[PDB]
């Protein structure tokens, strides 16, 4: 968390999403048959949205994340050379 | 090759890579003195050992699946005639035996009475008419419908009104006659008659 | 070819590559064991390594879809019984099953109870008539028409005086019946019964 | 390893030397997965 908490979500992430986009190549069919006629999920919402809960949706990430992220942001506006493309980053993510 | 386990047969340029026991079979069999290593043998690839046989790939199939597992299959697309023409070239007389007779099953449907119909005479007012010919028994064919004349009422409101002639086919012709004797069954039927 | 991962089994002289656990996808097969370390094979071709497994590829090829993807394949040019007796040899029961049903199919729809046609009774008078005649629906064979005897408004008019029974053939052995379990459907086919 | 422009690809050991632009045509198959070189 010291260490450059918003990069080290960043790996994590984009090891989540470079995983998960061959786990959805793999489960193309369940994707297509088994979720239409069941009115479910498929596979990948289904990935991002236990990310957000079970790394975003949980307290010490969420607020360590918001408060480094308010901070950077607050300094940035002070005209102080910040990693902008973290901030990027995690714009997106949060998005 | 010459000898082995495995043979590697040449039928019209396409190799059969089977076992000596499926040629073996039989000895009545023109691959048995084919398989057999003895004078006159002079039609061989003898670039890889492969026996070079004439003969055509097509009907050789049907006739291998004889030795292969006791019974040949004709294909859809092969003529149990050409698998009979084989069979008596290869000389396996039960082979023989067992086509002509489903040939001679097969010409008897086909050449006259495929089938023996079988007709049957409905008798329907005509309110019911339609219900019944829609709930008319499955494998059964609509032939023909004829009022009649009557002086209880003539053409409409009657309640013997239609007669519906139905029919359907048989498979009795292919397969033969069946019948079997019963004294008391003739006695019946002869009470039925008069 | 190489036999490993990915096998190269040689049916009938030509050869299958395949996936070992599309083989291994059931154990009742002739094929589970070869898929499992042999000691006890000794009919294998040594000139390419691939074992020389005897059966035509035409009746395997069905089976080998079924084992792929659980559900057997007929061809038009294809036996129904040499896939049949294919899957007798290499003992799938399930498979067995299953072409057995396909050739019970095929010979039902051929059967002397056959399961196509089904059968209407349209009415209608002389002026409707060229109207639904031409209009009739596609798919549907026109079958008969009958006038009808009249004592009532004499000369060719009638409220019912003209019957036309048509008909179509069935496809109803892919689709499957209607018939299923269903309390409130019976309780209004008795009502409309009587 | 085929693909570079165009796929060498052994369906059942038999070889299909196509295109890997028609085979995108689709717009997601089995094969779409293969048109990419991956490990």
């Amino acid at each position: 968390l010291n260490n450059n908490f918003l990069q080290t979500l960043n790996q994590a992430w984009n090891d989540h999403q470079t995983a998960m986009v061959m786990i959805r190549d793999i489960l193309m069919y369940m994707d297509r048959v088994y979720v239409q006629q069941n009115n479910v999920e498929n596979v990948y919402n289904l990935g991002l949205i236990i990310f957000r809960d079970q790394v975003v949706r949980y307290g010490c990430i969420r607020d360590h994340l918001r408060q480094t992220l308010l901070d950077m942001i607050a300094r940035e506006r002070k005209g102080e050379v910040v990693d902008r493309g973290a901030i990027r980053n995690a714009c997106q993510m949060l998005m | 090759g010459s000898v082995s386990k495995w043979v590697r047969l040449n039928v019209g340029g396409t190799y059969f890579l089977t076992t000596r026991q499926t040629l073996c079979r039989d000895p009545k069999s023109f691959l048995y003195r084919l398989c057999q290593a003895d004078p006159d043998l002079d039609s061989d690839k003898d670039e890889t050992g492969a026996y070079l046989i004439d003969r055509d790939p097509t009907y050789f199939g049907p006739v291998l699946n004889y030795l292969r597992h006791g019974k040949l299959v004709i294909n859809k697309d092969l003529a149990e005639e050409g698998v009979l023409e084989e069979a008596e070239f290869y000389n396996i007389t039960s082979l023989i035996k067992l086509v002509k007779d489903k040939i001679r099953e097969r010409d008897s449907k086909t050449s006259q009475v495929p089938v023996k119909h079988v007709y049957r005479v409905l008798q329907c007012q005509e309110e019911e008419l339609t219900q019944m010919v829609s709930t008319m028994s499955d494998g059964w064919k609509f032939e023909q419908l004829v009022s009649i004349g009557s002086s209880y009422n003539y053409g409409n409101e009657d309640q013997a009104e239609f007669l519906c002639v139905v029919s359907k086919e048989l498979h009795n012709t292919p397969y033969g006659t069946a019948s079997e004797p019963s004294e008391k069954a003739k006695i019946l039927q002869e009470r039925g008659s008069r």
